[PDB]
């Protein structure tokens, strides 16, 4: 996961 | 600018995010978005015009922000679904398994279901906990956008997910998607905001  | 959930806005003429929901604070107008989109005091623009600045935010830990707007803005109880609109009718939180949709400037309006609650995302700038996970796809540019049920209950704002190299997770199956939003309830109580409804 990565913010966006 | 007319404020509608899902439309684009830039931050200090650089990054792009999407509007989550129109809210008020006393006589003040705003919209809730993702904390990671801006820092306190960053300038938000909608179609090249200044509409406001970040009033407060939290990121990492949480992922929330509210932008206060000039008086000239028009807040509406709506979320963009192509050329049509979903009316925001409230904030009842849906359970795991409920269907839900999300609107943002990069992938438009995608629907899916809630797979999990209270997830922790280990972002590079640090963890964010208490996220709800959905399988609707999304991509870069989508953060801050609305998560809402077809019936109108606002759920939260777009935080992050497993983007592949094409910049989204729309090219892999629902079962392999992890799309995390920040719950809206806490953002409304934390900042004393009321949702604009219709």
């Amino acid at each position: 996961a990565a913010p966006f | 600018a007319n404020i509608v959930g899902g439309i684009e806005y830039s931050i200090n003429n650089a990054s792009l995010c999407s509007v989550g929901f129109s809210v008020t604070r006393g006589a003040t107008k705003g919209f809730v978005t993702a904390g990671h989109c801006g820092t306190v005091n960053a300038t938000a623009r909608i179609g090249g015009a200044v509409v406001g600045t970040f009033a407060a935010r939290v990121f990492p830990g949480n992922d929330r922000a509210w932008v206060s707007l000039t008086s000239a803005q028009t807040l509406l109880p709506r979320v963009a679904n192509g050329s049509s609109f979903v009316t925001v009718r409230g904030s009842t939180e849906a359970a795991v398994g409920a269907a839900v949709c999300r609107s943002g400037r990069t992938t438009g309006y995608q629907c899916g279901t809630i797979t999990a609650k209270n997830v922790t995302a280990n972002y590079a700038e640090g963890a964010v906990r208490g996220l709800t996970q959905g399988n609707a796809c999304m991509g870069r540019g989508d953060s801050g956008g609305s998560w809402i049920t077809s019936a109108g209950q606002a759920q939260g704002v777009m935080s992050g997910g497993n983007v592949q190299s094409n910049g989204n997770n729309c090219g892999i199956p629902a079962s392999q998607r992890s799309s995390l939003f920040e719950r809206l309830q806490p953002i409304l109580s934390q900042y004393g905001l009321s949702l604009v409804t219709g």
